[PDB]
C-alpha cells in the first residue's frame, strides 16, 4: 500500500549510503 | 543470556 | 551476515526478529508484511533433525530493532504470535524446499519511522528483477563469522547469481523454489548471510516504482561466505499464491 518506502528514507527523499549499487546493477 | 531483560509485560 | 556493514537507522523498518521466551534468545530472522503479519522461513520454527518445533507461545516478535542484545525502549514494538501458518509441502526431509512461513499477530503493531512493513513482488516485479548479476539486499543479527556475533544490524548486498552456477556449487537438489546469490571467487568481493540470518528477508528497490520489494527469505548455505559456495534463499513469488491464500483464508 504504502509498503515498502521507508519514512526515513524514500518518505523523505533520502537515499541510503549503498542503495545506488543496487541500482547500477539493474542493467 | 547476553540479551538485556524485555518488560515483563510480554 | 559475514563482511557486512552496521545498518543505517531506519534502513530496513521491515526487519523483524523472532526471540525467544526462556531462555531469551534471538532465534532468526523475519519481515513485517502488514501491521499483523510477519514472513519468515518454515526451517525457524520447524526442523525435525533438530529437534526444533516452536509453537505460538514459544515466541516472540520484536519489530524496529537496531541493536542486536539492547530492549530499545520507545522504538521497537514486541509481539505476541495469534497463529502459525507453515508451507503443507514445506521439504524438511531433503532440501528445505518451500521453505517459508507465516506469523500472525495478536495485535496490530504500529508504523513509526522505525517500523514499516516491505512490499511482496507481482508477477512482472520479479520478472524484471530477479536476473543473474542484479543484486539484492540481506540483512539479519546472525554470526560475523562461520566459524562473533554484532552489535546492530548488519547488511550486505549480493548478487544473484545463474542457476547453472548455483546447481554446480552443491551436492544438494536445487528447486525452482529457491534461488542463490553472492559473489564468484573470481569478481573479488564477498559476503553472506549466516546462522542466525535465518528467516530474514532479501529485498530489492524496483527502479520503476522506487519501492522495496521482498524477492527472498535467508534459507540454506554450506558453511558461510565460503569461495565457491551461495547462500540459498525461498522464492518469495513462487510461493506467493499460498502467501495469499493464508492471509485470505485467515485475514
Ligand atoms: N551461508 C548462508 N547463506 C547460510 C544461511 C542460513 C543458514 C541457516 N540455515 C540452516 O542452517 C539450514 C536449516 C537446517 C539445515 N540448514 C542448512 O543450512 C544446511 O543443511 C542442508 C541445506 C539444505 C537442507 C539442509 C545457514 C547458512
Ligand atoms: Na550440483
Ligand atoms: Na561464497
Amino acid at each position: 500500500a504504502d509498503c515498502g518506502l521507508r519514512p526515513l528514507f524514500e518518505k523523505k527523499s533520502l537515499e541510503d549510503k549503498t542503495e545506488r549499487e543496487l541500482l547500477e546493477s539493474y542493467i | 543470556g547476553d540479551f538485556e531483560e524485555i518488560p515483563e509485560e510480554y | 551476515i559475514v563482511e557486512g556493514s552496521d545498518a543505517e537507522i531506519g534502513m530496513s523498518p521491515w526487519q523483524v526478529m523472532l526471540f525467544r521466551k526462556s531462555p531469551q534468545e534471538l532465534l532468526c530472522g523475519a519481515s513485517l508484511i502488514s501491521d499483523r503479519w510477519v514472513l519468515t522461513a518454515a526451517h525457524c520454527l520447524l526442523y525435525p533433525p533438530w529437534d526444533k518445533n516452536f509453537t505460538e507461545n514459544d515466541l516472540l516478535v520484536r519489530i524496529g530493532k537496531h541493536s542486536r542484545t539492547r530492549y530499545e525502549r520507545n522504538i521497537e514494538k514486541i509481539s505476541m504470535l495469534e497463529k502459525i501458518y507453515i508451507h503443507p509441502r514445506y521439504n524438511w526431509r531433503e532440501n528445505l524446499d518451500r521453505d517459508i512461513a507465516l506469523m500472525k499477530l495478536k495485535k496490530p503493531v504500529a508504523f513509526s519511522d522505525y517500523i514499516h512493513p516491505v512490499c511482496l513482488p507481482d508477477r512482472e516485479t520479479a520478472a524484471s528483477l530477479l536476473q543473474a548479476g542484479y543484486k539484492g539486499r540481506v540483512t539479519g543479527w546472525g554470526n560475523l563469522k562461520e566459524t562473533g556475533q554484532p552489535s546492530v544490524l548488519q547488511v550486505v548486498n549480493l548478487p544473484i547469481v545463474e542457476r547453472p552456477v548455483c546447481k554446480d556449487s552443491t551436492r544438494i537438489r536445487i528447486t525452482d523454489n529457491m534461488f542463490c546469490a553472492g559473489y564468484k571467487p573470481d569478481e573479488g568481493k564477498r559476503g553472506d548471510a549466516c546462522e542466525g540470518d535465518s528467516g530474514g528477508p532479501f529485498v530489492m528497490k524496483s527502479p520503476f516504482n522506487n519501492r522495496w520489494y521482498q524477492m527472498g527469505i535467508v534459507s540454506w548455505g554450506e558453511g558461510c561466505d565460503r569461495d565457491g559456495k551461495y547462500g540459498f534463499y525461498t522464492h518469495v513469488f513462487r510461493l506467493k499464491k499460498w502467501i495469499q491464500k493464508v492471509i485470505d483464508q485467515f485475514g
